[PDB]
RNA sequence: UUGGCGGAAAGGCCUUGGGUGCUUGCUGGCGAAUUGCAAUGUCAUUUUGCGUGGGGAUAAAUCAUUUGUAUACGACUUAGA
RNA sequence: GCGUUGGAUUGUUCACCCACUAAUAGGGAACGUGAGCUGGGUUUAGACCGUCGUGAGACAGGUUAGUUUUACCCUACUGAU
RNA sequence: CUAUCUAGCGAAACCACAGCCAAGGGAACGGGCUUGGCAGAAUCAGCGGGGAAAGAAGACCCUGUUGAGCUUGACUCUAGU
RNA sequence: AGAACUGGUACGGACAAGGGGAAUCUGACUGUCUAAUUAAAACAUAGCAUUGCGAUGGUCAGAAAGUGAUGUUGACGCAAU
RNA sequence: GUGAACAGCCUCUAGUUGAUAGAAUAAUGUAGAUAAGGGAAGUCGGCAAAAUAGAUCCGUAACUUCGGGAUAAGGAUUGGC
RNA sequence: GCCCUGAAAAUGGAUGGCGCUCAAGCGUGUUACCUAUACUCUACCGUCAGGGUUGAUAUGAUGCCCUGACGAGUAGGCAGGCGUGGAGGUCAGUGACGAAGCCUAGACCGUAAGGUCGGGUCGAACGGCCUCUAGUGCAGAUCUUGGUGGUAGUAGCAAAUAUUCAAAUGAGAACUUUGAAGACUGAAGUGGGGAAAGGUUCCACGUCAACAGCAGUUGGACGUGGGUUAGUCGAUCCUAAGA
RNA sequence: AGAACUGGCGAUGCGGGAUGAACCGAACGUAGAGUUAAGGUGCCGGAAUACACGCUCAUCAGACACCACAAAAGGUGUUAG
RNA sequence: GUCGAAUUUGGGUAUAGGGGCGAAAGACUAAUCGAACCAUCUAGUAGCUGGUUCCUGCCGAAGUUUCCCUCAGGAUAGCAG
RNA sequence: AUAUUGGCGAGAGACCGAUAGCGAACAAGUACAGUGAUGGAAAGAUGAAAAGAACUUUGAAAAGAGAGUGAAAAAGUACGUGAAAUUGUUGAAAGGGAAGGGCAUUUGAUCAGA
């Protein structure tokens, strides 16, 4: 018989299976559509989620109750040092899908990316790419041959870029390597861009700009095995329930004489790949630039790092992308920021934000002071110092 | 005497056995199969590592719902354990066989475990008490262990 | 052997030159038998080992210890000459 | 495709009303769903009443109290090697 | 505190053979049969859809020329009086 | 029993330890029972009423007895409701 | 000792240190808890939990068999020196 | 006539499926082809029937032989046989130079029940045939007794706050002994005695196969011994309900 | 649900109706060969993608009895009267 | 819930199975109660359920008549050997 | 003259041959259960003879390996034989959601007949 009371389905069936992602770095499953009149540029970037903070900005939204008024907004800071281009991959289109034709690597690779090819780096002989580096022996005839193959073919060109976690405060020491699709014209000159950028760094200010809506692709925070009550949000069974109440009462009708795939069941929660779109960049601040956290209204000579460091991450010393709101993944996790796949014109996009103040109080508690100078000014002299 | 089926030369082989040993037959069978065919010194080192929890006995037949470990990777299994009692009994029989081979004048450097077989001894019966005044068996499953180590030849 | 083309799974196609064997295009000489009246009457390619010479290369992973961005256990992510 | 509600009374299915709402459609899945629950009802044994029976006792009549057992197997499913 | 992993110890219920589905027909609700879909070792933690799961020769109902508890001017007697 | 002072107005500082009110049904109350699903409004109760009986008796035992209980009793009692 | 107290809590004499252990800290349990705003809308039903609680002072209604109801209801105070 | 509307139900699904469009659809006609344990012919088995042949080397006239037809089967009937324990007869049967039994993806005979042989194991009896006899044949009966599995190294060994360090002993110590520490029972005790009951568990020495659902060097275990001393404490005596 | 006649199923395999106790064909010792029955001959699948005259195009076509359903009423759809 | 009297309890004693005992539930009477346990009659009877042990060969049914306290059974006739 | 499932003493059997025959072939009306009345098992076989394994070695020990006794240790008291279920090792073979089966042949193994 029928349900006797309608309710919407618990959970989303398009995010199945709720399994652990196959890797800690989420895969970019789609790149922005290639406009072959624009200059060659990376379509995405790699960074590390540092943490969240708070900003103040004047809302520019005509017709809104808070138009020309001040809004307090949560933002996520993603530490994005420049990525090193170490290779180029060519993709020919086939009746069975896209297919890698050949990959051309840079002559010299840093230990960061070489560590990616070893489970046990400390006891290896570090032979990686040692015979490949002989392809550049005299003039690189073999290397130019492979690059010519990419130009004669390979309707899709992706560069191999790796992060530099030696610049982040992370202890990992093993860089993340990813393919970034090159958008822009003349596939031949896509390869030209890649080759001239071998062993070179590309900074995030050449990929992303202020106010742009981007997508963050990351593996969510893992939570292990979870019951149906929190994994799917099903109603808690009454307190009177024998055998437990954090369950789903009926997991299926008599027929079909099977448990259906759509029934909420206990299993792994979190550690899923997610692609969340339309996150607006609020700052493209530079690591060399002191006063990262300063605005045209604030002017305090302070970095974006909160007092005492980003909790569980550390300090920001590189270029960072500050996006509005929250993005998937936890602190210290590799994230991929990609350009939006479509042209958004909604007055939520196209909005020009100017930050008025960036919160740099300690996240290790109820932070009271934006800078140590303010603490000294407020507190006066202490017994230890000050 | 009258061991199980062996296909090696008795003149180059030395035997050891133990009957009615109160150790789990299933664990003992897995331990025996773990070193079946190995060189004697390699098997002894492996059993000491098993006792130290550095290596494990891969449980291949009697392994339902036991548990998974990374130390079964070297044997291509997920289910391996560390049956200390079985390992100690197997070391006792290995050391006895090594002593017999030394007495017989066989090269200890060429000794390998050419035969090892564990079968079930008669059960020693106890009783367990269950709800509503019930009584069930609480039997042991002891093992007859036998092995013969043979000089490797060509 | 010279040059060119083929990336959809190209692994093939075309082409220059000389060398060399055959040529049933034509005309000869010699041989075949006894597999006994037939017997697939053994002619193909597919992997593998081995031996002889020649050429070429000179690592990793796992366990154990470690991390917690992970985790019931496995698994994942890290670090360590 | 998408949703189809919050409540008073009633064990109720049904019904009825209040109210919100875009709407408060109808149904099935062993009259879905009790090793999922609960046990208010029915439907053991106690007890009370009304009618009936001489009586023991009867009552889709009313009322009150009344033990809701087991998965560790296979498959299905959820995750994991 | 369990569960979970380990060392040691170590049962039971249950079990024709067993174990992926849809439809058909069929003892009218199949794991097996027919036609299709499909289908790749060995597994771990959960789980309660299914095994018309287990527990008990249904306690409801009917039948038996089977009872018993109780009742009464049933039949037939009887202690006592 | 009272006063002053004192403190982050805390102070039966842990422990220990009634929720209350307005009503209806029902049984007066205290008490008792279905050990192992029913604690109740059921049973009992004091109070009330009725009945039998003056001992060669009432009520009740025993197969029978020169046998018994009430009764070491006597109507303000015993026995039966 | 605290305390009205053989309550609860701690200690002296005496006794014991016996319950298979080790490592992790998933789900779902079992037991113990907390929770913004609302405050029974949950449910058959306030089930479960919470709230109240000791003492001293004040104050205490309907009804009543005049005995109670009554700790009614409702308030205030409490440490140390 | 065909097609279409009429023509709405619940897991995804059925001209059987794929698929099929001058069809591989519908109506009709003509041929060829495919294949049943059916039909024709032959062989063989058996049954039934009708016959021939006691004149011989001719011992099997229920024998031998000729001819024809037939063969489904539950419940059930009948017939001919196979196998088992014991019995009379017989083979002057087999056998310690190996009987019976048992194992044997080894061989042979019979449609079959079964029979025979070889190999291994084994150790003391057993068989063929004529006949007699029955406690004579198992797959079941929630069969009886015994034994054994999968489940399964699985559920589980989680109440009573709690253990830790070192030394000794020992083959072996989470668990024994001693020391040190930390705790608890907190006098209505986890203390100190008794009644019922038990019966030696008390204590010492040795000791660890089993038991103490881990362990064990420890024990209420195992083995060997020691130990209970009354005129005054009880019973004994008295009487109670009662017998 | 109940009768009449027959043939069957039960008690029965075999070929066909995919599947099925009963329908069609045919009833059965063990084999060989030939021919067929009912049913079929695109492929699954053995056997003509045979021959011939027509009809039908379906945005739910239709596709052999039992049998696994469809009607009244309608259509310048198309065909023939 | 109750907790100073219809209190709670040891021991002794009495009541024994159609009997006891019952502040009454068909409650209790040694895990047994709407008639305890033990042994025997007893291998109680069962028109009812289950099982019923070797092969091959030949033949081969019935569910219908009449009667029955008969309708799950039998006698009878029929069918069969 | 008749009876005689008790007692005593005898002789027998087409009887049973250790799940049979009495419940009891044996320290059987025993062990054990129940308050009690009562209920009531299981359990035979080394070998001719203990000749019951001296001695050596490994192990803390149980034991193992030898050595030995013996006709046999494929008789070691956990003892005649030693089935099946079920199990270990070895060998062989097969294995996409069962396995097993029939007809026919291929392949591998094995084998009698002539
Ligand atoms: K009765
Ligand atoms: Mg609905
Ligand atoms: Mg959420
Ligand atoms: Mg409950
Ligand atoms: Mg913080
Ligand atoms: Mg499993
Ligand atoms: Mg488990
Ligand atoms: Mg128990
Ligand atoms: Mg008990
Ligand atoms: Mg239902
Ligand atoms: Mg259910
Ligand atoms: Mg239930
Ligand atoms: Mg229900
Ligand atoms: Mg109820
Ligand atoms: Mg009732
Ligand atoms: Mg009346
Ligand atoms: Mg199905
Ligand atoms: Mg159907
Ligand atoms: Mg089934
Ligand atoms: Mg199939
Ligand atoms: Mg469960
Ligand atoms: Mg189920
Ligand atoms: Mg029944
Ligand atoms: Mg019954
Ligand atoms: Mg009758
Ligand atoms: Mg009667
Ligand atoms: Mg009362
Ligand atoms: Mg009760
Ligand atoms: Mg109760
Ligand atoms: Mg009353
Ligand atoms: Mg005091
Ligand atoms: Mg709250
Ligand atoms: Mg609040
Ligand atoms: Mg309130
Ligand atoms: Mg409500
Ligand atoms: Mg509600
Ligand atoms: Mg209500
Ligand atoms: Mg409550
Ligand atoms: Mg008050
Ligand atoms: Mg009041
Ligand atoms: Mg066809
Ligand atoms: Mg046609
Ligand atoms: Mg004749
Ligand atoms: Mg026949
Ligand atoms: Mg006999
Ligand atoms: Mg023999
Ligand atoms: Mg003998
Ligand atoms: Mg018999
Ligand atoms: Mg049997
Ligand atoms: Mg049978
Ligand atoms: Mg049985
Ligand atoms: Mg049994
Ligand atoms: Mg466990
Ligand atoms: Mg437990
Ligand atoms: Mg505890
Ligand atoms: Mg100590
Ligand atoms: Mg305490
Ligand atoms: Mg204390
Ligand atoms: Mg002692
Ligand atoms: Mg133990
Ligand atoms: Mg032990
Ligand atoms: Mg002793
Ligand atoms: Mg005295
Ligand atoms: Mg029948
Ligand atoms: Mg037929
Ligand atoms: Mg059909
Ligand atoms: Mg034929
Ligand atoms: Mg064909
Ligand atoms: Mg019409
Ligand atoms: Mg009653
Ligand atoms: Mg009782
Ligand atoms: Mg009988
Ligand atoms: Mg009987
Ligand atoms: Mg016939
Ligand atoms: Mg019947
Ligand atoms: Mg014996
Ligand atoms: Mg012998
Ligand atoms: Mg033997
Ligand atoms: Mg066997
Ligand atoms: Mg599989």
């Amino acid at each position: 018989s029928h349900r006797k009371y309608e309710a919407p389905r618990h959970g989303h069936l398009g995010f199945l299976p709720r399994k652990r992602a196959a890797s800690i770095r989420a895969r970019v499953k789609a790149f922005p559509k290639d406009d072959r009149s624009k200059p060659v540029a990376l379509t995405s970037f790699l960074g590390y989620k540092a943490g969240m903070t708070t900003i103040v900005r004047d809302l520019d939204r005509p017709g809104s109750k808070f138009h020309k008024r001040e809004v307090v907004e949560a933002v996520t800071v993603v530490d994005t040092p420049p990525v090193v281009v170490v290779g180029v991959v060519g993709y020919v289109e086939t009746p069975r899908g896209l297919r890698s034709l050949t990959t051309v690597w840079a002559e010299h690779l840093s230990d960061e990316v070489k560590r990616r090819f070893y489970k046990n780096w400390y006891k290896s002989k570090k032979k990686a790419f040692t015979k490949y580096s002989a392809k550049y022996a005299q003039d690189g005839a073999g290397i130019e041959r492979e690059l010519a193959r990419i130009k004669k073919y390979a309707s899709v060109v992706r560069v191999l870029v790796h992060t530099q976690i030696r610049k982040t405060p992370l202890a990992q020491k093993k860089a993340h390597l990813a393919e970034i699709q090159l958008n822009g014209g003349s596939i031949s000159e896509k390869v030209d861009w890649a080759r001239e950028h071998f062993e070179k760094t590309v900074a995030v200010d050449s990929v992303f700009e202020q106010n742009e809506m981007i997508d963050a692709i990351a593996v969510t925070k893992g939570h292990g095995f979870e019951g149906v009550t929190h994994r799917w949000g099903t109603k808690k069974l009454p307190r009177k329930t024998h055998r437990g109440l954090r369950k789903v009462a009926c997991i299926g009708a008599w027929h079909p004489a099977h448990v259906m795939w759509s029934v909420a069941r206990a299993g792994q929660r979190g550690y899923h790949s997610r692609t969340s779109i339309n996150h607006k960049i609020y700052r493209v601040g530079k690591g060399d630039d002191e006063a990262n956290g300063a605005t045209s209204f604030d002017r305090t000579k302070k970095t974006i790092t909160p007092m005492g460091g980003f909790v569980h991450y550390g300090e920001i010393k590189n270029d960072f992308i500050m996006v509005k709101g929250c993005i998937p993944g936890n602190r210290k996790r590799i994230v991929t920021l990609r350009k939006s796949l479509y042209t958004n014109t909604s007055r939520k996009a196209l909005e020009e934000v100017s930050l008025k103040w960036i919160d740099t109080a300690s996240k290790f508690g109820k932070g009271r002071f934006q800078t140590p100078a303010e603490k000294h000014a407020f507190m006066g002299t202490l017994k230890k110092d000050l | 005497a009258r061991y199980g089926a062996t296909s090696t030369n008795p003149a180059k082989s030395a035997s050891a056995r133990g009957s009615y040993l109160r150790v789990s037959f299933k664990n003992t069978r897995e331990t025996a199969q773990a070193i079946n065919g190995w060189e004697l010194t390699k098997a002894q080192k492996y059993l000491e590592q098993v006792l130290d929890h550095q290596r494990a006995i891969p449980f291949r037949r009697f392994n339902s719902s036991i548990g998974r470990t990374a130390q079964g990777k070297e044997f291509g299994v997920t289910k391996a354990r560390w049956p200390a009692k079985s390992v100690k009994f197997v070391q006792g029989l290995l050391q006895n066989a090594a002593a017999n081979a030394e007495a017989k004048g066989l090269d200890a450097t060429k000794l390998y475990v050419s035969h090892i077989q564990v079968n079930q001894a008669p059960k020693q019966r106890r009783r367990t008490y269950r709800a509503h005044g019930r009584i069930n068996k609480y039997e042991s499953s002891p093992s007859h262990i036998e092995l013969v180590v043979t000089e490797k030849e060509e």
